[PDB]
């Protein structure tokens, strides 16, 4: 995968690369690369899925679904990955680098936070920095959706908290207007219903 | 075509406005703080590059060869000294869409030399 | 959309005394051969000339010619604006401007400045981008039903804009004016009215809830997009 | 720049039928599905030089219930049509002793003329529409469900059974696209009915306001 | 009819609908409860199930009244689970694939 | 209006002041003393272009 | 104002760092030969934030070896161990290379609760 992230990187240094309909040249090399890095995590998580025993207490409780996914297998077997920060790779925080360790506009897969190491392994020292931003950034986004989830909420509430099922079988609100003739369109409460198949339609 | 330079007035060193002589038809530099006049040698008074076809070889200065974090590469050698070293970056400037194209210059002092592949 | 600027490659103004001679070397071919017969006012001309530089590229991606830019031109600001140019055979895609009747250098800097942001060659305006693809997905595909009575999904194209003129694209020839949609839901409540946008608001709810694969019995997006359509408008919830 | 515009007339022509036999005018299924081509042959292919001039598009249907009860449908050639146009309407409208009309603009309408058409609204309900609005049909979109004006019977026989007031039930605009589309106005109840996942069938009524 | 319906309904073939009872689950309990022999021939009358679920569907009622806008209004209230039922306890399903007695 | 004007919000005043009259107001009345305090390169017509409009606003 | 930190300087391909120095720090108690005369030496510098920028690091010496393939073969400083990029709280994790970041976190702010002997002079 690396070589691989190699020959893209060339190609596009000596202008051996076209982009693709609806992207810029920029979005068409990062799209070739994130696949690659993609396509490398996938088959490594797929190796390491595979040499998984009957025996494995990770395997045990991912097929149990009592926790854990084939995903955290994998980032503990074979490899963590690529961090994102706002859903691209790690950003040239520096001066055309991600960090003094680096040379100037280098898009290899390390110096843009590939883990290549798996958490068994244990992540480089610049591996190691990556993933803490990649891992900020969901730290953040958990801290910050509640405000304008709950605010969305509340909103929500009391926008409709006086609807509600009259004895003629009418939904109405305080205002007594009618806002559906029947609840759901077919007067059912949700508990009861269930998932079925048309016979006759396909 | 090429762009177009502003010129000044030579006793006020202000910048020289475009005028038309109707008399001999004929295009004139005139500023509008002296009564100074003078003969377009030009003929055009503006040019605007919407396609931004910039040659950023000219942006590029050979002291960035003195950069120690920017790569360097024995494979191009240096057309104008021979010299084998050389480092590369690309252009990293805004405007610039095909981005991805390397400039490389030469690490030999004094020589400077600066190129694409 | 596609304004001048777009397909636009350099724009400059000379000052050109005389068309006859004019001042760059490589436009004496095409401007004698219409200064030969008299087309126009010759005498209306300004000396002031706005020569524009196209680009063979943004031309054929567009599948554009001068006949249109120059009708175009010649119809937003009449006969006061003469504009010539050459045939589509030359290695460089150039045409000619000239006021007819502030200074005037100034007037053909602005109306520059103007034509190269308002002046539209094609498309609609506020759509800025669009892409055509397959959907590999049924729920973007057309399905239709065989005459054997089977579900078929016809994969064809479909396109995919990053602005909204639903009310001008729905009228457009060989655009299907049943399926064609938005999910901007005010334009849809300004164009096919409170129930469109109720069904819109349901749908687009239903994908922001679904996407994630979960799933939410539909009374209660019912009941939501009721509440918000019950009065004949969108009532938002604020 | 011609058969694009004798495209769009056609399309509008195409839409102006559809929408009066929605209202329930009596139109020819001749006319309902008229192809270009036919409308080449009956009105012209050359609008822009005078064949055919807009005000030989003009329409003027009859109600199926009652024959006196018509409708005209005018094709303005000025973009902006002014006061004195509507005028112009108005008295052929009392000349011929028709009721109703409406008025296909084509880069839309001035103030006063808009007032006009307010004011003496007892006398003559005549409406204004823009071409643009009128080159596709907005009941064929997926999103728009089946509406149905309800007569006034049918609105007491509603009220009637489930028991309401009329500022009871949901509303809709009268300014609505599909309000204007079937022409109806305040105190009239329109009926929608829609395809529901849950139900099958749903019957909802709006209030138009 | 009712497949029309349902294809008008349903513009894309997805059959995946939410209804209350589960008449597949039902019947299958059915079947185990009266302990259904798959194998031999049942007793019940074809007619029987047609005028046993004609008679079921008038029965489930979400909207009251013998009014003709209360019939139309329980037709469509009920529409999508009558078909279902229809679709469901046929004549000939409950013949040869389920053997309900 | 035509090209882009270049401004500078000083402090203690509540309007935006073009930066050719702050250099005047400096004691640099010259265009060509502005511009070469400004522009270090003359031989960029790029730069001067887009100073130009600044200039015209302060005449 | 500027926060900095110190680096070890590298020659050519080398650092400044001989084992003289270590010889010298080890003895540190004795010959008094500090951290000062480390920095005194032109062995450690302190690099801000915007000094790095110009700065090309070695994470290790072993960066500092020639390679098959050279990355950069002009490296100016090195780290004297990347575990200092770490603070107080995280520096108490073992193995933290090995975790997921959001748990090292919670062990950064769970260290502060954590039950000890705060102060030898707790008593008064
Ligand atoms: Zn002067
Ligand atoms: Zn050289």
């Amino acid at each position: 995968a690396k070589q691989d992230v190699i020959e893209v990187i060339e190609k596009a240094h000596n202008n051996e690369l076209e982009p693709t309909p609806g992207n810029t040249l920029r979005q068409t090399f990062e799209n070739q690369v994130n696949r690659i890095l993609n396509d490398a995590r996938d088959k490594t998580g797929s190796s390491a899925q595979k040499s998984l025993s009957e025996y494995n207490n990770f395997k045990s409780m991912v097929v149990s679904g009592a926790k854990g996914s084939k995903i955290n297998i994998s980032q503990v077997i074979a490899v963590v990955g690529q961090q994102n920060v706002e859903g691209k790779r790690i950003p040239f925080g520096f001066k055309h680098r991600t960090l003094p360790h680096f040379i100037k506009d280098d898009y290899g897969p390390e110096s843009r936070g590939f883990v290549e190491n798996s958490y068994l392994a244990g992540l480089t020292p610049t591996e190691f920095f990556f993933h803490a931003m990649g891992g900020r950034e969901g730290l953040i986004d958990t801290a910050v959706k509640t405000a304008e989830t709950g605010y969305i909420q509340r909103r929500l509430i009391k926008s409709m908290e006086s609807v509600m099922v009259k004895y003629d079988a009418t939904v109405r609100n305080s205002i007594n207007q009618v806002v559906q003739l029947r609840y759901g369109e077919d007067g059912l409460a949700g508990e009861s219903v269930e998932f079925q198949n048309l016979a006759t339609l396909k | 075509p090429g762009f177009v330079g502003i010129r000044f007035c030579q006793e006020c060193n202000n910048m020289l406005y475009p005028k038309e002589d109707k008399e001999n038809r004929i295009l004139l530099y005139a500023c509008r703080n002296c009564d100074y006049q003078q003969e377009a040698d030009n003929s055009c008074i503006y040019v605007n590059k919407i396609t931004h076809e910039v040659d950023e070889l000219t942006q590029i200065i050979a002291d960035v060869s003195q950069d120690p974090t920017l790569p360097r590469t024995e494979d191009h050698p240096c057309q104008k000294c021979g010299h084998k070293e050389a480092v590369f970056f690309q252009s990293h400037s805004a405007r610039a869409e095909d981005a991805m194209r390397l400039y490389y210059v030469c690490t030999a002092p004094h020589c400077g030399h600066r190129w694409t592949e | 959309h596609t304004t001048l600027r777009k397909v636009t490659a350099n724009t400059a103004i000379y000052y050109d005394p005389n068309p006859q001679s004019t001042v760059v070397a490589e436009d004496q071919e095409w401007v004698n051969v219409y200064y030969e017969m008299p087309d126009f006012d010759v005498a209306r001309i300004s000396p002031w000339l706005l020569r524009v530089e196209l680009d063979r590229k943004h031309m054929t991606d567009r599948k554009l010619t001068m006949e249109q830019i120059a009708e175009k031109i010649n119809a937003g600001f009449g006969d006061d604006l003469n504009c010539i140019f050459n045939d589509d055979n030359a290695e460089k895609l150039v045409l000619r401007i000239r006021i007819m009747n502030m200074d005037d250098d100034v007037f053909l800097r602005c109306i520059e400045s103007n034509m190269l942001t308002d002046m539209t060659l094609q498309g609609i305006e506020q759509i800025s981008k669009v892409y055509m693809h397959l959907p590999q997905t049924d729920n973007k595909k057309k399905i239709i039903i065989t005459e054997d009575g089977e579900f078929k999904a016809l994969q064809e194209w479909i396109l995919e804009t990053d602005g909204v003129s639903l009310m001008r694209v729905l009228s457009e020839k060989d655009v299907d004016p049943v399926r064609t949609t938005s999910n901007d839901i005010v334009e849809i409540f300004t164009v096919l009215g409170i129930e469109a946008v109720r069904k819109a608001l349901e749908r687009e709810l239903y994908h922001v809830i679904s996407f994630d694969g979960s799933y939410v019995n539909y009374r209660h997006l019912a009941l939501l997009c009721d509440t918000m359509t019950c009065r004949g408008h969108l009532m938002a919830i604020t | 720049d011609d058969e694009e515009e004798t495209y769009r007339l056609w399309k509008i022509r195409k839409t102006i039928m559809q929408l009066c036999h929605d209202r329930g005018y009596l139109v020819t299924q001749d006319e309902l599905d008229q192809t270009l081509e036919e409308f080449k042959a009956q009105f012209g292919d050359k609008p822009s030089e005078g064949r055919p001039r807009r005000t030989d598009l003009t329409v003027l249907v009859a109600h199926n219930d009652d024959p006196t009860d018509q409708m005209f449908v005018f094709f303005p050639e000025e973009p902006k049509v002014g006061i004195k146009t509507i005028k112009v309407y108005c008295q052929r409208m009392q000349e011929e002793n028709i009721t109703r009309a409406l008025i296909v603009v084509q880069q839309g309408m001035t103030p006063s003329a808009k007032q006009s058409l307010v004011d003496m609204a007892p006398k003559y309900i005549l409406e204004q529409f823009l071409q643009q609005e009128l080159l596709i049909n907005i009941t064929e979109h997926e999103l728009v469900p089946e509406h149905v004006v309800m007569t006034k019977e049918e609105v007491t026989e509603l009220l009637a059974r489930y028991k309401l007031r009329e500022n009871q039930l949901p509303r809709i605009q009268a300014g609505d696209p599909v309000a204007r589309y079937f022409g109806i106005k305040r105190g009239q109840v329109v009926k929608i009915i829609r395809p529901s996942e849950t139900a099958g069938r749903y019957i909802t009524y709006r209030l138009v306001q | 009819e009712d497949r029309e319906v349902l294809r008008v309904i349903f513009p894309t073939g997805d059959s995946k609908v939410v209804l209350p009872c589960n008449l597949l689950r039902m019947i299958w309990n059915a079947q185990k409860i009266f302990h259904i022999n798959p194998r031999l021939p049942s007793d019940l009358h074809p007619i029987k199930v047609v005028e046993g679920v004609k008679e079921l569907s008038k029965k489930l009622v979400i909207v009251n009244g013998d009014d003709p806008l209360s019939r139309q209004a329980q037709e469509n209230a009920t529409l999508l689970f009558n078909i279902h039922l229809r679709s469901t306890l046929c004549s000939r399903r409950m013949a040869e694939e389920f053997r309900l007695s | 209006a035509i090209g882009q004007r270049i401004v500078a919000t000083l402090p203690y005043i509540k309007q935006e002041v073009p930066i050719i009259i702050v250099f005047r107001a400096l004691g640099f009345v010259s265009d060509r003393d502005i511009l070469e305090h400004i522009i270090y390169d003359f031989e960029d017509p790029e730069m001067m272009e887009m100073v130009k409009p600044s200039l015209d606003e302060a005449f | 104002g500027r926060i900095c930190r110190p680096l070890l300087i590298v020659e050519k391909q080398k650092l400044l760092l001989k084992k003289r120095h270590i010889d010298q720090l080890k003895e540190r108690e004795y010959n008094n030969y500090s951290w000062q005369d480390l920095v005194a030496s032109g062995v450690v510098e302190y690099i801000d934030t915007l000094e790095e920028e110009t700065v090309m690091l070695a994470m290790t010496p072993d960066d500092l070896q020639e390679k098959e393939v050279a990355y950069c073969s002009t490296y100016t400083h090195c780290e004297i161990h990347p575990s200092m990029i770490l603070g107080v709280c995280a520096s108490i994790i073992p193995f933290p290379d090995h975790n997921q970041s959001p748990r090292n976190t919670y062990q950064s702010a769970m260290g502060k609760q954590a039950m000890g002997v705060y102060i030898t002079n707790f008593h008064v």
